[PDB]
RNA sequence: UAGUCGGGUGAUUAGCCAGACUCUAACUUAUUGAACGUAUU
């Protein structure tokens, strides 16, 4: 459409991708350049033109938190406090959100993880549901990727829905562009206290 | 009584109005409109006969609307909304979730009952007809779920009315602490020159919403945004610049200049030309100074040729 | 098997404890406190007596049931006698001792109890003033709770003749005592452990200077 | 160093740890756990960034709970610097209980719960004090709200009490101050920091009193 | 597997193709398909089913198309629920069927008697000869036992217990309620067995014995 | 420093130039309906 053409020529990644999908060269190259372009700084380190990071997190009636907002740094954020302040809860919330990107990079319409109906809703919340809202950034052509994971308490008649389509839409771009021409892909990883395990050399995985 | 009034306005029989209204909640066409990025919005428009009835109803019955309500108001718009906040340095935006589809017959009648300003009085017999006029039935099999649809001509008026008491209370509260407040449909805007007063507003909103609507209307917490002169400030698509003036924004202005340059060299197609003309009319409304500058930059003759 | 005294030696030197065994044992203790065995014996004695009267009245069909109930009664008496014969702390007292130990040693925990919710026994705790399930505790709180709970269970089982069973003898090894603990807790942990278990020889490893600030150089 | 040996007849990964060649199974738990983290992360980045000259300069988000887990203080002083140098474009989101770790990080990166929160706080904020390059004792007190000395030990209060006694007796070493001084000396020793501080207090108070007498004359 | 799953349970899932082992290694399209067409009389000449799987990271998912199988299996399930009908047998016998026989046969929990135990492990490859032996012994015990004698005995016991409660012994009311429940359960099972229109255990035994002797030449 | 605002230039959604701003802190949105601007009459 003419509207998408204008936005795409203005540098909007989603519009460029939509035009690519409907006409299936120029638009493909736009999408691929958006992902792959970058430069080597004065220190000799490669820097992508379009960075990807979590900007903001909001927790509503999640575990200990009635309503909590966190603004994150693009490079390093350190959370401190006494035991039981919810430091681990915050990382768990983020990891579940990231699972939706990973699922959709692997498989079209893949399903990420969910909030627990048994444990994750705040015990004394009057409304018996919880929300984890995240906003991600991917360069100036995609300044906001909002995701919400939601869950209602066990045995509540009214069920609260998650909103994950933006995650899926971005992950689709990575998956489809990669299929045509190889690109670099984002790494998502969680290392919790479970990383302290006994080592066994002998037990070998036959699942892929 | 509502029937008799409508019949008179529409020059139809009481019987034919009444017969039409029996299945009026199902007389909606549903279609999709593309979003500006990826995806679609779902819209439900009433059938022509129903639209006529809805318009007649709104004509016959004046419902109160607060002055802070900027949307769907005669002689007001996005310019007036943005202008209300242009002099303040700190800005807060809040958004209501599923605003139109959250408004049910129950909410409507509660608001009628509660209303302070002079509400029309309806006979109990008329209540059922009014529900059939104003509310859409999305699910054929579930006769019990009636909701306002954005696409109906009556929905703006009803929604503004339902927010009347809300607007009264919050406006009064904000005025005591020197906060400017306006509402454009589901979009709430707060601005102030005093640091840190805006931080309390979101909590105040949640309490008030619960008080007035229970769990039916809720704040969208992901869409609650603080801003200042340190950052970009916009109100309903209009940029407020650091000189406290309304602006289209630098990027939009640069795009318009691009189009004009293309026109100067006879490169614009008719579709793009028509688009340019429309955008210049809007620009003239929001930022007349921009048009003056374009006239200076591009020759009055060129611009007149374009707009003629 | 969790009620057997020498279950206290089960997997003692395996490195993890058996916190699951604690939970099972603790729920068991609760059920027995709410339902005493002698009333069951008295009730069973009454049922046996009623059934014996029916058999004496000519109803030979209930003789099989009488024999079964007599067996159940004998078993109940034997268990009671074995419990009596083991000279053991009452189940109520055992429960109380362990609860006190946990609440004294674990700073965030003020109370621990068993609820019957729906149709299942659940251990609940008051953690930082809020009632939660064990699964809702932080990893640091749970790990430390697990250590103390397990140790207390074993001490109660192995020291039935002491007024305070936690004043028994033993040798306890703890690797990385500061594991998952905030500095504030590190300042209290050794003091609390030594107060609760005064006659245990503790051999511990640490990387924490805050822990060392609470210990004499002779112990290092 | 890290390498694979096959010559025994089974595939073994070996490492040079502190100058000694050992198997992975011979590593301490602290070393193994940290090795595991870095190895896993590096593997994934290499696999996902085939077009970069340095694949570890790829994009991503990595979450690490309790970064100081099993690390000696010496290692805690290097861990964040090493990670950021090896993975320069990753967003790291970290939790810690370690003042030593915090001494290597700028205050802007730190998000800190209010001490008496109870889960109704709306926004997390940075500490008031700059942590990067600061003394650990200060971080403990100013940022983590933990006293420099353990409050549940009597000896932790002696120097404070000694100072108060000096101030109460117009700066002169009375019978009570002398007893406590001797206790401090006996317990902490002759070249202890505590005793030196006590000595310092005596000297400064004597000099202050001499000034006061000169002023009175 | 998809028919079996849906006969047993509404919305039951059969087995899926593996991404690792089932997809051809040099497949240009990077997906695999197993397409089957079934016939069920002239009214349903074609029941197509497709099992599909795509490789990880492909631009498009390839999903299985199983609705016709589920629809047909739903007919069998729903009609059977209202009025008992005959159901299809599905079985796989691999080379795994050659395996040693454990003599040490398990006690009758009562799962082997349930009609839909016929679908248990039916496509596993080995059969369940152990389940046969248990079921066959069960059939024998029931044949040698009288039918509803337990009910008659239970009826007699409930009548005797009712007389005792009517005679003023209120202590045995709890036992009466338990026995009435047992009686009702026995009658219901009998009625369900009666309602399920199933062959007598004697007849079932005979059929199987004849089958074995007819097919297996060395066994008379 | 960074981000932001945007007067100018620039076959012009880019780039470059000039000036400014900084409550922990914008993420530019939706039609055929409603309102507003323009055109038509
Ligand atoms: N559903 C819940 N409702 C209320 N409080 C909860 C719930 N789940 C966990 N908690 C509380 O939250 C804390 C969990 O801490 P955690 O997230 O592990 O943080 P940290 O790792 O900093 O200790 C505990 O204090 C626990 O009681
Ligand atoms: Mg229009």
């Amino acid at each position: 459409t003419k509207q998408y053409e204008r936005k795409a020529k203005g540098g909007n990644l989603l519009s460029a991708f939509e035009l690519y999908q409907r006409n299936s060269g120029e638009w493909f190259e736009m999408c691929r350049d958006y992902i792959q372009d970058g430069h080597v700084d004065e220190s000799g380190i490669f820097r992508p033109d379009n960075a990807f990071y979590l900007r903001r997190l909001t927790l509503k009636d999640f575990r200990r938190f009635s309503l909590l907002e966190i603004k994150l740094e693009e490079d390093l954020t350190v959370i401190i406090g006494n035991n039981g302040k919810g430091k681990t809860s915050i990382l768990y919330a983020i990891a579940k959100t990231l699972s939706w990107f990973v699922a959709n990079i692997l498989k079209e319409g893949g399903s990420g993880q969910r909030l627990s109906e048994m444990t994750d809703i705040k015990n004394d919340a009057e409304d018996r549901y919880s929300d984890v809202s995240s906003t991600f950034f991917f360069g100036k052509g995609l300044k906001s990727v909002p995701i919400r994971l939601s869950r209602s308490a066990l045995g509540t008649a009214e069920r609260r829905d998650s909103e994950v389509k933006p995650a899926k839409d971005l992950a689709d771009i990575w998956r489809v562009i990669n299929e045509v021409n190889t690109i670099n892909l984002p790494t998502f990883a969680l290392y919790n206290v479970e990383r302290s395990q006994p080592f066994n050399r002998n037990i070998k995985d036959n699942t892929g | 009584s509502v029937i008799r009034g409508l019949a008179a306005v529409l020059r139809q029989s009481d019987s034919d109005i009444s017969a039409f209204l029996v299945t009026a909640p199902r007389k909606y066409k549903v279609y999709k409109i593309p979003k500006r990025t990826t995806g679609f919005r779902v819209i439900a428009q009433p059938a022509k006969g129903l639209k006529d009835i809805q318009r007649a109803f709104v004509q016959l019955y004046s419902l109160p609307v607060h002055d802070a309500s900027m949307a769907y108001m005669k002689g007001k718009g996005i310019r007036d909304n943005a202008a209300a906040h242009a002099g303040n340095q700190y800005l807060l935006k809040a958004d209501l979730e599923d605003f139109f589809n959250s408004i049910t017959p129950a909410i409507f009648w509660r608001c009628i009952e509660m209303s302070s300003a002079q509400t029309p009085q309806f006979e109990p017999q008329d209540k059922l007809f009014i529900e059939k006029i104003l509310f859409w039935q999305p699910i054929k099999r579930r006769k019990t779920k009636l909701i306002l649809s954005v696409g109906a001509p009556s929905s703006p008026v009803i929604s503004n009315f339902c927010m009347y008491e809300f607007d009264n209370r919050i406006h009064a509260a904000c005025k005591k602490v020197e906060i400017t407040y306006t509402r454009y449909a589901d979009d709430l805007t707060f601005s102030s020159n005093i640091p840190d007063v805006l931080k309390a507003v979101p909590s105040t909103l949640e309490v008030l919403l619960k008080d007035l609507f229970g769990s039916a209307l809720r704040l969208n917490h992901s869409k609650t945004v603080f801003s200042s002169k340190a950052h970009n400030r916009h109100v309903t698509g209009i940029t407020i610049n650091n000189e406290e003036t309304l602006s289209l924004g630098r990027d939009r202005k640069r795009f318009i200049k691009h189009l004009i340059n293309q026109y100067k060299y006879g490169l614009l197609d008719n579709e793009d030309k028509a688009y340019l003309i429309g955008l210049l009319a809007f620009a003239s409304h929001i930022e007349p100074s921009f048009i003056t500058r374009m006239n200076e930059k591009y020759s009055l003759e060129l611009m007149e040729r374009l707009r003629g | 098997r969790r009620e057997e005294r020498f279950d206290a030696y089960s997997q003692t030197l395996g490195g993890a404890g058996r916190f699951d065994h604690f939970v099972e044992w603790y729920i068991y203790l609760h059920k027995r406190t709410v339902s005493d065995i002698s009333s069951s014996i008295k009730e069973l004695e009454q049922q046996v007596n009623d059934l014996q009267r029916t058999v004496d009245g000519g109803m030979v069909s209930v003789k099989s049931l009488l024999e079964q109930m007599k067996f159940k009664l004998s078993e109940a008496i034997e268990r009671n006698d074995a419990a009596v014969s083991s000279r053991v702390l009452t189940e109520s007292v055992q429960k109380s001792i362990v609860e006190k130990a946990i609440c004294s040693v674990v700073p965030s925990i003020s109370n621990i109890w068993v609820e019957m919710i729906t149709g299942s026994d659940l251990v609940k705790v008051t953690n930082d003033g809020h009632d939660v399930t064990i699964d809702q505790l932080s990893d640091g709180q749970r790990v430390f709770l697990s250590l103390v709970a397990d140790l207390a269970r074993r001490m109660v089982m192995l020291n039935p003749l002491l007024e305070n069973p936690l004043e028994g003898r033993g040798i306890v090894l703890i690797d990385e005592i500061e594991l998952h603990l905030h500095p504030k807790w590190q300042q209290e942990v050794i003091l609390n452990l030594r107060s609760a278990f005064p006659n245990i020889q503790f051999i511990i490893t640490t990387h924490s200077p805050i822990v060392l600030s609470t210990i004499e150089k002779r112990c290092i | 160093n890290i390498w694979v040996e096959m010559i025994t007849g089974s595939d073994l990964v070996k490492v040079t740890n502190d100058g000694h060649d050992v198997t992975i199974d011979q590593l301490s738990d602290g070393q193994r756990v940290f090795l595991s983290l870095v190895a896993d992360l590096a593997r994934r980045m290499v696999m996902l960034n085939p077009l970069l000259e340095n694949p570890l300069e790829g994009r991503g988000i990595v979450l690490i709970d309790e970064i100081e887990l099993h690390l000696h203080p010496k290692w805690q002083q290097e861990v964040i610097l090493n990670l950021r140098s090896a993975f320069p474009n990753i967003q790291f989101i970290i939790t810690t209980h370690s003042p030593i770790v915090l001494s290597t990080i700028e205050k802007r990166c730190i998000r800190e719960f209010e001490p008496n929160d109870d889960g109704d706080q709306s926004f997390l904020d940075s500490p008031d004090m700059q942590t990067k390059g600061s003394e650990n004792a200060q971080i403990l007190e100013q940022v983590m709200n933990v006293h420099s000395t353990p409050p549940g030990i009597a000896e932790s209060h002696w120097l404070g009490n000694f100072e108060l006694l000096l101030l109460d007796n117009s700066g002169e070493l009375d019978n009570h101050s002398q007893v406590l001084y001797d206790q401090i000396k006996a317990h902490f020793g002759i070249d202890s920091i505590e005793l030196k501080k006590a000595d310092s207090l005596i000297r400064i108070n004597k000099m202050k009193n001499k000034l006061n007498k000169i002023r009175a004359e | 597997s998809w028919f079996v799953a849906n006969i047993l349970k509404e919305g039951g899932s059969g087995q899926r193709l593996s991404e690792m082992t089932d997809i051809k290694n040099d497949a240009e399209d990077r997906y695999s398909d197993v397409s089957s067409t079934f016939f069920f009389g002239k009214g349903l000449k074609s029941v197509p089913i497709r099992l599909s799987r795509s490789a990880l990271g492909t631009a498009e998912r390839r999903d299985s198309e199983v609705k016709p199988a589920k629809d047909l299996a739903d007919i069998w399930r729903v009609i059977n629920e209202v009025n008992t009908i005959n159901l299809p047998t599905f079985a796989l016998y691999n080379v795994e069927r050659s395996q040693p026989f454990n003599r040490n046969i398990k006690d009758n929990t009562g799962r082997r008697e349930e009609r839909f135990d016929a679908y248990s492990q039916t496509l596993g490859g080995a059969g369940r000869f152990d389940h046969f032996v248990e079921w066959y012994i069960y059939l024998h015990k029931r044949t040698v036992s009288d039918i509803s004698s337990s009910i008659k005995e239970l009826e007699q016991q409930v009548n005797d217990l009712q007389r005792t409660v009517d005679g003023g012994m209120v202590s045995v009311k709890s036992l009466l309620e338990q026995m009435k429940f047992k009686l009702s359960e026995a009658i219901e099972r009998n009625d369900a067995a009666v309602s399920s229109r199933v062959l007598t255990e004697s007849v079932q035994k005979s059929i199987v014995e004849k089958a074995i002797c007819s097919v297996v030449p060395s066994i008379s």
